RNA sequence: AGAACUGGCGAUGCGGGAUGAACCGAACGUAGAGUUAAGGUGCCGGAAUACACGCUCAUCAGACACCACAAAAGGUGUUAGUUCAUCUAGACAGCCGGACGGUGGCCAUGGAAGUCGGAAUCCGCUAAGGAGUGUGUAACAACUCACCGGCCGAAUGAACUA
RNA sequence: GCAGUCAAGCGUUCAUAGCGACAUUGCUUUUUGAUUCUUCGAUGUCGGCUCUUCCUAUCAUACCGAAGCAGAAUUCGGUAA
């Protein structure tokens, strides 16, 4: 090296237009959009496309992502809704392992007895033709 | 004997101190308060007195 | 007192914005407390030079963007270290005991006021070349 | 003392023949329950006025709701309290999205900062400060800056499970 | 009262490179290189440019404020002694028994060695430290130098010379003999 | 030690206060099921290592009524607050420029010009510059400072309350 | 019995180096008072001798800070049983 090497780590920063899971409560689940600052411990939230209502909620019910989108600050629950649509979110969200998993773990939840049955029957059919290859090279 | 500058060098850590009145601590001669736990902290300080 | 003597301050300028209608913006940046003295004895005839701080001068100007209000664009002018020299006297016959006389190792002119109008004194320092030539060129023009 | 709700209370001293129609008080009154804004009330009514509940009426109680509810706002409040020597006023600011909001984070202040119970404090005035730069406490400038933002490190997820096969990491 | 976000700046003068990475900090320099442990604060650097450094400190209350300006100029005295470099003065004091001070050394230690201190038999020795060198003016009657890239190191290693002679049992206001810092600053840009 | 009204203990188990005549809760046949009181819910120990906003770091922290004590007096620890004053006519602090003329002011003397020292503190020109804050000279010089301005851009000083 | 706060005063000069009046806050339970709760079908009643152990409000001994510490001597204080 000749450079000044500095590695600063990378927050997710609470900001307008940060996106964010709410972790706890009626709209747990549900992502929602920052659009205010209250204090250091507090936002203003809103998430129109998702059903969540616009309201003050504690830093603490809510995971940040690492999703951020143009949002003018304040902006009403209407112009959310179009910036959020517009900087196609829930697309962005949709392709995350984060995103992905949940959904991978709810459709493990939802499975069957039977189905269950299915994925060891498979599963075994798998593990066959890969302990084969384990042992080639 | 030693030049009066010297003299000087001698005096900065020998002789120009304050004096805790509370709890004889050496200290800066322009501190306001003492820096021990034991009096307090306590703002009742005195030069440390010169000699002849 | 702090009021008062400020309050002092912007009418003896108002009194030289209404009486000079010319106006000298220098700038005596270095510059010596000699040779300031010096510049009063030499202009004791017309012109008076006044100093003063920038923050006041803009606020008692644009207090007076009343009457007399063409003074608006003569505040871009009157940043750093600059100074005033109000006159009634020809135009480059001033500029130049300002500018060379008592020099050292003087004072510059920055901009200059006639009214309603901001002169960067460059133009001031004609050499009647430029305006006889436009008047011989032109000539040839229409013949 | 609890979820507060504000309240517009509005008394009368009872009629008497020779003054039918007296006139009409009202306060507003911070308080968890209606029983207890009428009973807060009257507490003040007594003290300012010359009046008891024995002789005087509660001519209506109405809940004021906050105006716009899910606007941040700030907030300007007046305090009246009394200490374990002595008894004074006060200023603070709270930057909330409603009144009653505001009031819950004061009734916890005075009592984190000043051990001050409920029972020891009048609100004397609440207040959203209109025009930023008439707010006058760091702690609320701070959040007024352009474009602001900032992070939240040291992020302690709470395990679900008392074991964990992998150390945990606060990366946020 | 817990501030939102607070910060401070570091110059990286022309020549140095500054590489953090777990709050461990090494500077290199035409004098040579330092290095600093800052675990004990939480602090997060930031980069703007092989000139600039940015410490930050989001969050946090006066005493934790406190430290951020600290670590700056801790950072700033490594660079300035890799560039710049660190020099104490120390001057000989003495009423009549003349401070004799030489340099010894076993096993390759070094050590400063201290004798006839106010008349005395016995032998004081200051073990000398990785990075500092003693020299000995040459034109200033009782003086001795101690230079290197670390103020720490160098400055420790002049009040622990000062403090072995610290005279015991007479009024020192009067018996004022001693080692004492006589000036300290760099070996680079005058002296 | 001695009275007043009431409630207790004595004569009374039970739940709580670790413990305990008198406190808190509640008074008692033999049992089942539910709900509670006062008091509790990291583990001992039945019951959230619950939720929320702050405060606190103690090389003698603190931790619950009766109750197993603490005072006059102090702190430039840290928190919140009050008051007077300064400041967008630009302060505070930091960096930078200027810091002048009568005049080496009068005495005093080897020599003393702002700065060993006596008495005076005046004027000019000023945006400002003391008949002088220091450093330095044999005495001048040179440097510094009060004073003013350049840049910056919203807070700053002092005394207090708990 | 022991320790504080205030500072008139002492200390050639100087309140606080060392002291400290008038007043005033406390601590202790080796004094002595006060009380009468336990023991009157009995807890051997003083001092010394002997031996162990504890308290620290420290006399000595270790290392310091302070002085009206020149040295020698002393005094004031800290960590210290
Ligand atoms: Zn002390």
């Amino acid at each position: 090296s000749t450079d000044s090497i500095v590695k600063a780590s990378n927050w997710r920063l609470v900001e307008v237009g940060r996106v964010v899971l709410i972790k706890k409560g009626q709209s747990a689940g549900k992502l929602a959009a920052i659009v205010e600052i209250i204090d250091q411990k507090k936002v203003l939230i809103d998430g129109p496309k998702a059903g969540v209502p616009r309201q003050a909620i504690n830093l603490g019910q809510v995971v940040l992502t690492p999703l951020t989108f143009a949002l003018p600050r304040g902006a009403r629950t209407a112009t959310v809704s179009k910036k959020w649509a517009a900087a196609a979110v829930c697309e962005k969200w949709a392709a995350s392992s984060w995103a992905k998993k949940i959904a991978q773990r709810e459709r493990r939840a939802a499975l069957t007895d039977f189905e269950r049955f299915q994925v060891m029957v498979l599963r075994k059919q798998k593990r066959y033709t890969v302990k084969k290859a384990l042992a080639k090279a | 004997i030693i030049e009066p500058s010297l003299k000087a060098l001698a005096s900065k850590y020998n002789c120009d101190k304050s004096v805790c009145r509370k709890c004889y601590a050496r200290l800066p001669p322009r501190a306001t308060n003492c820096r021990k736990r034991k009096c307090g902290h306590t703002n009742q300080l005195r030069p440390k007195k010169k000699l002849k | 007192g702090i009021r008062e003597k400020k309050a002092e301050y912007f009418a003896k300028l108002r009194e030289y914005l209404e009486e000079y209608k010319s106006l000298f913006v220098v700038g005596v940046d270095n510059v010596s407390s000699q040779q300031m003295h010096e510049v009063r004895k030499e202009l004791r005839g017309r012109a008076v030079v006044l100093m003063g701080k920038n923050t006041m001068v803009r606020r008692a100007i644009r207090g007076f963007l009343s009457d007399l209000p063409d003074f608006e664009k003569l505040l871009p002018f009157v940043k750093g270290n600059v100074g005033f020299v109000f006159t009634n006297e020809p135009l480059t016959e001033i500029k130049n005991v300002i500018v060379s006389n008592r020099v050292a190792a003087g004072l510059t002119v920055v901009q200059v006021y006639d009214n309603g109008q901001v002169f960067p004194a460059a133009a001031a320092p004609a050499a009647t070349s430029a305006a006889s030539g436009d008047a011989a060129p032109a000539e040839e023009a229409a013949a | 003392m609890a979820h507060f709700k504000e309240y517009q209370v509005i008394g009368r001293r009872l009629p008497t023949e020779s003054v039918p129609e007296p006139k009409l008080f009202r306060m507003r009154i911070f308080a968890s329950n209606e029983v207890i804004a009428k009973s807060r009330y009257w507490y003040f009514l007594q003290k300012l006025h010359k009046v008891k509940k024995a002789s005087g009426e509660i001519v209506s109680i109405n809940q004021i709701n906050e105006a716009h509810p899910t606007k941040v706002k700030n907030f300007g409040v007046w305090v009246r309290y009394d200490s374990r020597s002595g008894t004074h006023n006060m200023y603070k600011e709270i930057r909330d999205v409603s009144r009653v909001a505001a009031v819950e984070t004061l009734y916890q202040d005075m009592a984190a900062r000043h051990r001050a119970r409920f029972r020891s404090i009048h609100i004397l005035k609440v207040a959203e400060i209109e025009k930023t730069a008439d707010v006058k406490r760091q702690y609320v400038k701070q959040f007024l800056t352009k474009d602001l933002k900032f992070p939240l490190p040291h992020r302690v997820q709470k395990s679900t499970k008392t074991f964990s096969y992998k150390r945990p990491s606060t990366f946020y | 009262m817990k501030y939102i976000q607070t910060e401070q700046q570091i110059e990286v003068p022309e020549g140095v490179t500054v590489s953090i990475k777990s709050r461990i900090v090494k500077v290199v320099g035409p004098r040579g290189t330092l290095t600093k442990n800052l675990k004990h604060i939480d602090v997060t650097f930031t980069k703007v440019n092989n000139q600039l450094i940015k410490v930050a400190v989001h969050n946090g209350g006066r005493k934790h404020v406190a430290a951020l300006r600290t670590v700056k100029s801790l950072v700033d005295n490594m660079i300035t002694g890799v560039t710049k470099g660190y020099k104490y003065k120390m001057r000989y004091v003495y009423a009549h028994f003349p401070i004799n001070v030489n340099i010894v050394e076993k096993d390759g230690a070094k050590f400063i060695e201290v004798r006839n201190f106010l008349g005395d038999k016995k032998i004081r020795n200051v073990p000398v430290r990785d990075g500092v060198t003693i020299e000995f003016s040459t034109n200033v009657k009782d003086e001795i130098v101690l230079s290197g890239n670390s103020v720490e190191d160098v400055s420790q290693n002049a009040a622990d010379l000062q403090q072995i002679c610290r005279v015991r049992n007479k009024d020192i206001r009067k018996f004022l003999d001693g080692i004492y810092v006589s000036h300290k600053g760099f070996i680079t840009e005058d002296l």
